[PDB]
């Protein structure tokens, strides 16, 4: 039940709510007030999903789907079997996610580390909330939110995207994708670099960070360094999610036509709008 | 406000660092570039040196030729008019030969010939650049992980521009060179293959792409959270575990009930990332060669 | 069909990969232990991998993992409950004993070395010709703790030669001796360096280094552990 070095760190303290009341573990899992909150929110949410499954009339995980209130309900309540369960499951999900972050904070305080992890997680929660809470509210109905189902959430992505034509043309989406791709590139390179240094050619001694800097300077003329790369991966991946939430919060609110047409502002600039030739004259 | 180690408070500099020598041919290294104080708030201030060498020159020249072959075509499409070139920059497109030319090199310059020449230059640029990731690790006595990982990106690229077109029987299947046209190509590829969302390899690829952001957010944030105990000195934490690596592991053990090591996190990392393009390239390679319509295939569960 | 085969193969490959990855990640800290240090009955479903050996540079030896785990230091904690899973209370002063958030690991009592075999971390004064290149220079600034009292003054920066970065501030105390404070645990301001982790009276208790121009992995762990530990244990004297 304990890692070999673990005991020295399992002291009292660090909780945000309840003093020592929930200051303990279960196997490897820290508990805390927010561990109790997470369990409660998650347990309810799962039970409601199973109830939703019964009212839909299936137990196949590829078929279970919990749909938000139809558009006619606006931002009000709905009968449970017609959107209300979705509404409650969503409160449960949010409670669980926020609880999970706050429990992470408690672990941080006990361990004497920085809060960077729950802070980064909060970006993911904010993206979820953009799709199920902020965007639906700004747009006037719960029904614009995605449904909770494995394949049905994908139908939603598709239908939402095609509502605006090829969603590729959302410029905030373009920035988002760039961050995603760049992040995966950086992850591949960080992983490969450290490993290539820790596991050198057969019989050779472990390389050093100097070799890591040297390899990258040789390769491309720059190295961000070992603090830099962990700053980078954090930045790239949080920026991707930031721009993801941006690209959706502005869709169906400030912009709601075909995203391809947005790009006409550049082509129609007076100085060149009317010069013939090229693609657009 | 506690200091968060996102940006440095104080930069320091000393003699330009010329790097480790090992077996590198030193005749092929530039001198150091300038130092960027701007960069230095976030990473290293030093630029260069860089390694030239014959493979390096080849790859660079070839990559430029690719870039310039597309750009000349763009100027041509613009009727040599600077203002139209800028106006229409994202709209230009160097397109591959029409279906009727099959896999032959007999299409005219203006209808595919130029695309083939650009592609040829891209091919040698990328492969010789791959050779470089291998050789720079070799000269330093390092493992080959970088070249192995690059090979996974190269796989999707090769599939899209070369392997899949050859299997389909024509260059017209490849991707055009253009900002907007490549996006239209992407949208159209999905539409024509009955929606990529039904390709299990596309879904896997997404799981990994998202998974990379999840993982790098986790790792990046963890290292920073333990940088007050020297966390980012990963290689020496591998060789001689410190309290940084232990607090890291325990954060995760307490949160989600398992954890990594200082070396092993980097193995999760490399694989989360390369599997994006490994599953990706498979999903594309199967598209139209074996499976015409992912929705249809999915209805037969296969 | 070929796509069916590929997808089925992929899931098998991925099960094997997760297996490989999880076992690779058990090269440290395993086997699991009870709170008393003995092997736990339940090790889980993953077995330890075959050992691997890292060759350390500069004649520092090798590391083989997995291998026999031990703390190599006394842990001043005691049970607070009669069953597994509860916190372990400090038996003395947790800051001085190095437990909880003040923990340190028994790392090699040698300095980390660069690729040339030189000490990786040096006071700037002994590092040719390193100087502050941007940002406020902390050298000379009074150093303040979370009790808003002055604990001493910055007399140097300890820098990482190969990576050209600031790692510690060397701080001089009322009695003329110095301590290292981790760079990540200070706030450089225009008229002061502020340290939220420690009240002024806890500065004397920072673990000292044995040679004035080098610091060992062991010493770094004790310094960083002790300063972090103040977040929790200096809380009664804070104050912001
Ligand atoms: C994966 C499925 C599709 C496709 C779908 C998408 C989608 C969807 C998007 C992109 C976007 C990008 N794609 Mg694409 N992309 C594919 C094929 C690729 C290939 C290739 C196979 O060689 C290339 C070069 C590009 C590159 C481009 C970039 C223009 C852009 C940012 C990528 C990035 O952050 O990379 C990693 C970052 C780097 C460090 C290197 C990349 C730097 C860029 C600037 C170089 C690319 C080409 C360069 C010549 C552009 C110059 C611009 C002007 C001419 C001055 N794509 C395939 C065919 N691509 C995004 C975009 O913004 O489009 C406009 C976007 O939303
Ligand atoms: C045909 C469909 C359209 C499309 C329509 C849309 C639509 C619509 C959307 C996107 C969005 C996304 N698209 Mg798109 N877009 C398409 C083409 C692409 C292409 C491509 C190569 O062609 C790419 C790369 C992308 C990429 C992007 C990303 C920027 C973004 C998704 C990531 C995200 O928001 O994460 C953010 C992360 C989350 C939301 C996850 C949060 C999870 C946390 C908080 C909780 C989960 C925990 C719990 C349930 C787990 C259980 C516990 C267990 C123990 C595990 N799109 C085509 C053109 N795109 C989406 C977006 O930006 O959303 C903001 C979006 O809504
Ligand atoms: C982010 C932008 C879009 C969207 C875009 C798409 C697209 C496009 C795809 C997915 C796919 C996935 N999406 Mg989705 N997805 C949305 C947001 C959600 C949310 C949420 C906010 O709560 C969740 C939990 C999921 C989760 C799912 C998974 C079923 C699947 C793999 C994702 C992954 O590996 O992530 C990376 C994170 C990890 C690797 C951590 C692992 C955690 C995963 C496995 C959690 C599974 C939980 C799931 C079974 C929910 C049950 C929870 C229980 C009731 C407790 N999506 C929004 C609406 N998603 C892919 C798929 O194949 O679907 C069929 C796919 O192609
Ligand atoms: C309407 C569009 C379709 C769709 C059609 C496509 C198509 C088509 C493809 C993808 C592909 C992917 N899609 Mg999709 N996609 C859709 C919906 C989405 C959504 C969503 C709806 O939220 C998401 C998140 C994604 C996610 C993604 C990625 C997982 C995946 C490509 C990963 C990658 O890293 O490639 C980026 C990396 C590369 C392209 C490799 C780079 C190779 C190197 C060698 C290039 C170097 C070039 C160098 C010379 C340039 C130098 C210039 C610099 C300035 C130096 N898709 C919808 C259903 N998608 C790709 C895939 O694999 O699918 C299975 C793909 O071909
Ligand atoms: C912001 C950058 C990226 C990121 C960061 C991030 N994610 C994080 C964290 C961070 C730093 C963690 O600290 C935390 C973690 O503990 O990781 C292991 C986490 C986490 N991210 C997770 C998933 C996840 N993150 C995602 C993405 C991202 N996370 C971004 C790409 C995605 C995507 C891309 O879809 C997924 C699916 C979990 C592994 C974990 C959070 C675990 C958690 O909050 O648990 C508490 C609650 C439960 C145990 C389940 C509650 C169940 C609900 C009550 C009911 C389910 C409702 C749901 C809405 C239905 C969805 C159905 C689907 C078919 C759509
Ligand atoms: C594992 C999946 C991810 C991945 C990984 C990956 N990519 C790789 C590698 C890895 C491991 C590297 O080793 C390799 C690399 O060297 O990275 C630094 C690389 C790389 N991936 C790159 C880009 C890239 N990767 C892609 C993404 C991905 N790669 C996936 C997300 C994408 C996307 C998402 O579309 C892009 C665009 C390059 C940075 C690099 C490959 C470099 C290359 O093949 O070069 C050949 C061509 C040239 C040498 C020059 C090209 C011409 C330029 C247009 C000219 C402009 C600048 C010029 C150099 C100025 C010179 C001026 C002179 C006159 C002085
Ligand atoms: C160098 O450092 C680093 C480490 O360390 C040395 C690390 O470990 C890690 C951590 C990273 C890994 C171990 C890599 C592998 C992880 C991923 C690929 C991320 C995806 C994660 C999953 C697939 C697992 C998600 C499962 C979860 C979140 C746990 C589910 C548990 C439950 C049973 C939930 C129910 C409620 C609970 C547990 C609340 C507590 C209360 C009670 C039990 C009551 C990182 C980032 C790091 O950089
Ligand atoms: C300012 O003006 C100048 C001229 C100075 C500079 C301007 C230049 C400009 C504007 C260039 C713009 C470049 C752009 C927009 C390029 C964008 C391209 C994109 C987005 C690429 C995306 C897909 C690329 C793929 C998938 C291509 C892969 C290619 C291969 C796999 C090569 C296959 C090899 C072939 C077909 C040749 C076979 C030959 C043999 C025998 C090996
Ligand atoms: C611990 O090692 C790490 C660093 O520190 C020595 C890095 O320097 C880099 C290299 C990152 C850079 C500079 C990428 C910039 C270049 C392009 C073309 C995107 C990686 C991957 C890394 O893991
Ligand atoms: C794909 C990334 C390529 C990066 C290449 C950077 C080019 C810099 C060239 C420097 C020129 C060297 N020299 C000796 C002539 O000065
Ligand atoms: C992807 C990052 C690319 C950065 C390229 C930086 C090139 C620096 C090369 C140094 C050469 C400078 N010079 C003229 C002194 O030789
Ligand atoms: C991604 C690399 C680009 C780095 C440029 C960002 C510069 C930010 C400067 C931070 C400000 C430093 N300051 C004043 C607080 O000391
Ligand atoms: C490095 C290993 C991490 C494992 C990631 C787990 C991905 C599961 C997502 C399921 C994808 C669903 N589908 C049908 C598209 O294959
Ligand atoms: C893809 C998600 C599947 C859920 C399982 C995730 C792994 C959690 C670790 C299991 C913990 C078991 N333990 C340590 C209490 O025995
Ligand atoms: C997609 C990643 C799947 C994560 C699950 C992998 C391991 C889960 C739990 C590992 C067991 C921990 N244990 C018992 C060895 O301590
Ligand atoms: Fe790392």
């Amino acid at each position: 039940a304990l890692l070999s070095f673990e005991r020295k760190y399992r002291v009292p303290g660090g909780t945000l709510v309840g003093g020592n009341l929930f200051d303990f573990w279960v196997g490897p899992f820290y508990v805390g007030f927010f561990g109790v909150a997470t369990f409660f929110f998650a347990a309810l949410g799962i039970i409601l999903i199973a109830w939703s499954a019964v009212l839909q009339g299936t137990w196949n995980p590829q078929l279970i789907s919990v749909y938000p209130p139809a558009l006619e309900y606006g931002l009000g309540g709905a009968p449970l079997a017609k959107g209300g369960l979705w509404q409650i499951i969503t409160i449960c999900a949010t409670g669980a996610f926020v609880s999970w972050a706050l429990r992470e904070v408690e672990i941080c305080r006990k361990l004497g580390i920085g809060y960077h992890i729950p802070f980064a997680f909060a970006f993911a929660i904010l993206a979820y909330l953009t799709l199920v809470l902020f965007r639906p509210v700004m747009m006037g109905a719960w029904g614009y939110a995605f449904p909770y189902g494995i394949w049905t959430h994908l139908d939603w992505v598709s239908n939402t995207g095609y509502t605006y034509g090829n969603f590729h043309y959302n410029p905030a989406h373009m920035i988002a994708i760039s961050f995603f791709f760049t992040n995966a590139l950086a992850l591949a390179l960080h992983g490969a670099l450290v490993l290539s240094a820790a596991n050198p050619e057969k019989g050779k001694e472990m390389r050093t960070p100097d070799h890591e800097d040297t390899f990258f300077r040789d390769l491309v003329g720059y190295s961000i360094g070992t603090l830099g790369i962990h700053r980078l991966g954090l930045l790239l991946s949080l920026s991707a999610v930031f721009f993801s939430a941006l690209c959706m919060i502005i869709t169906g609110t400030i912009w709601f036509d075909q995203w391809v047409d947005w790009w006409q502002w550049w082509v129609k600039l007076p100085w060149w709008a009317n010069i013939p030739g090229g693609i657009n004259g | 406000a506690e200091y968060q180690n996102i940006f440095s408070q104080v930069q320091v500099r000393g003699p330009a660092d010329l790097g480790m020598t090992e077996d590198v041919n030193l005749a092929n290294r530039s001198g150091v570039g300038p130092f960027s104080t701007l960069l230095g708030w976030f990473g290293n201030a030093q630029l260069g040196p860089i390694y030239l060498g014959s493979l390096g020159v080849l790859s660079l020249f070839s990559g430029l030729m690719w870039f310039f072959t597309i750009g000349i075509w763009f100027w041509y499409q613009a009727g040599w008019n600077p203002a139209v070139f800028l106006r229409d920059l994202f709209f230009f497109s160097l397109e591959p030969p029409a279906p009727e030319y099959g896999l032959s090199f007999a299409a005219p310059l203006k209808e595919g010939g130029l695309w083939l020449i650009a592609s040829f230059f891209m091919f040698v640029a990328v492969w010789s650049w791959w050779g470089r990731t291998y050789l720079r690790a070799q000269a330093l006595g390092m493992g080959k992980h970088t070249a192995w990982a690059f090979l996974s990106a190269i796989w999707l690229w090769m599939v899209l521009g070369f392997i899949r077109p050859i299997l389909m029987g024509s260059w017209s299947e490849a991707v055009p060179y253009g900002i907007f046209s490549h996006l239209d190509w992407t949208n159209n590829f999905s539409l024509v293959h009955g929606n990529l969302f039904y390709n299990p390899f596309h879904g896997l690829s997404i799981a990994f792409l998202y998974g990379s952001a999840l993982l790098f957010a986790m790792h990046g944030a963890t290292i920073l959270a333990v940088s007050r105990f020297g966390g980012e000195r990963e290689l020496e934490q591998i060789a001689d575990r410190g309290t940084a690596a232990e607090r890291a592991a325990l954060f995760w053990r307490w949160t989600m009930g398992f954890n990594a090591t200082m070396e092993g996190i980097h193995r999760w990392a490399i694989w989360m990332a390369v599997l994006v393009t490994l599953t990706g390239g498979i999903g594309i390679l199967l598209s139209g060669t074996v499976v015409d319509n992912w929705y249809v295939w999915g209805q037969n569960h296969g | 069909d070929l796509a069916s085969l590929a997808i089925y193969s992929f899931w098998i490959f991925l099960a094997g990969l997760i297996y490989y990855l999880q076992t690779e990640n058990m090269r440290e800290g395993y086997p699991l232990e009870n709170e008393d240090g003995t092997p736990a009955a339940n090790q889980g479903p993953f077995p330890l991998p075959k050992p691997k050996t890292f060759i350390l540079p500069h004649g520092r030896g090798t590391l083989t993992v997995p291998g026999p785990e031990s703390e190599d230091r006394p842990i001043a904690l005691a049970r607070t409950a009669v069953s597994e899973g509860f916190p372990h209370a400090p038996t003395g002063d947790p800051m001085k004993d190095g437990v909880g958030p003040a923990s340190w690991v028994a790392r090699r009592d040698l300095p980390e070395l660069d690729g040339h075999g030189h000490n990786k971390i040096k006071p700037m004064k002994a590092a040719a010709g390193f100087h502050v290149s941007a940002g406020k220079n902390p050298i000379g600034l009074p150093v303040r703790g979370c009790d808003l009292e002055i604990a001493g003054k910055v007399v140097d920066i300890w820098v990482d030669i190969p990576e050209q970065m600031a790692r510690f501030l060397e701080v001089e105390l009322k009695d003329g001796s110095t301590r290292l404070l981790p760079m990540q645990m200070v706030k450089v301001q225009s008229n002061r360096v502020h340290v939220n982790a420690l009240s002024s009276d806890l500065f004397a208790g920072i673990p000292t280094i044995k040679s004035p121009t080098e610091v060992t992995l062991l010493e770094e762990d004790k310094i960083c552990g002790y300063v972090a530990g103040g977040l929790m244990y200096a809380a009664p004297k804070r104050k912001s």
